[PDB]
Order: C-alpha cells, then structure tokens, then sequence
C-alpha cells in the first residue's frame, strides 16, 4: 500500500464526446480551458504531439 | 528507474560476439521497488544518436 506503480482509477471518465460547435469545458492532456471545437483535417502533428 | 544494487566493478558484455567475462553489473534478483519502466526503439542502422 502506497508503494509501487499499480495505481487506481482516481480520475474522470475520459469520454470520446468531442462536441464541436458549442462552447465547452476542457482539460486536454493536463491543460485546462474553455473553447469551441471546429473539426478540420490537418497533417502537421507527429506521433508524440 | 528502480532501486538496484550496483557493483564495485559493474560492467556490460555485448551480444554479438561477447567477451570472455560474464555481464554482471548488478545482483538484485528480488524485483526491487520500481518507480518507472518503459520500452523504446530507434534505428538499427543509425550512426549517431542524441
Ligand atoms: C522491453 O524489452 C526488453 C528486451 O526484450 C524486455 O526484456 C526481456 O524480458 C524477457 C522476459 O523476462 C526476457 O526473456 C528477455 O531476456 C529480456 N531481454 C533482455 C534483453 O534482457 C522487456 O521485458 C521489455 N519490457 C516491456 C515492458 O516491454
Ligand atoms: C447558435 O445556435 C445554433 C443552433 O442552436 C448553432 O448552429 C450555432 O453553432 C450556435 N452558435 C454558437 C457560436 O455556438
Ligand atoms: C559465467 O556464468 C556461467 C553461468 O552461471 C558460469 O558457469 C561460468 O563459470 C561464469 N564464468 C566464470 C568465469 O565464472
Ligand atoms: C532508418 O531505418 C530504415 C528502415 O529500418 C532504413 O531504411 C534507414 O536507412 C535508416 N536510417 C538511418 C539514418 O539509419
């Protein structure tokens, strides 16, 4: 107990509910904020970004 | 990234054509209290790494 790396849930749902169009709340990957998603197709991200 | 037990004479032995000696850089055969463990990859034909 309280030693190791096998932890518990302790957190939120992580729901795939990307609700574009409306002003929302977010905590994306550690960064918190409020915004409006607007889906686009882009190709500049690399596989660790 | 764990709590191993390093040696006074710790050394590595290659796997292609290994040396005369045995690779013995630590003897900690009791799966110590690890804080981290990961597996990564790279190019097998690269010359430089950073
Ligand atoms: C990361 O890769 C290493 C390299 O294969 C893995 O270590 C092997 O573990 C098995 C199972 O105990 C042994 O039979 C092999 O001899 C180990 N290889 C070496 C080079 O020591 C390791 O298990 C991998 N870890 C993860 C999390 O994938
Ligand atoms: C305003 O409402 C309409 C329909 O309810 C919606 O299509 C539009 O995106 C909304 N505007 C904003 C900025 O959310
Ligand atoms: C290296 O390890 C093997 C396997 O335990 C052992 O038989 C051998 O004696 C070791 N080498 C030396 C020089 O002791
Ligand atoms: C990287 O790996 C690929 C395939 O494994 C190979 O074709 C390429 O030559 C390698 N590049 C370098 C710089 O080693």
């Amino acid at each position: 107990i309280n030693s190791g790396t096998t932890c518990s849930n302790d957190l939120l749902y992580s729901n795939t509910e990307v609700s574009t169009g409306v002003c929302v709340n977010y905590d994306l990957y550690g960064i918190t904020g409020q915004g409006i998603f607007k889906e686009v197709s882009a190709a500049y991200y690399n596989n660790w970004q | 990234a764990c709590q191993y037990t390093m040696c006074e004479y710790p050394h590595t032995v290659c796997k292609s054509k290994g040396s005369i000696r045995n690779e013995s850089w630590h003897i900690d055969s009791s799966e110590p209290l690890c804080l981290f463990k990961k597996n990564f990859t790279y190019n097998v034909s690269a010359d430089w790494l950073y």
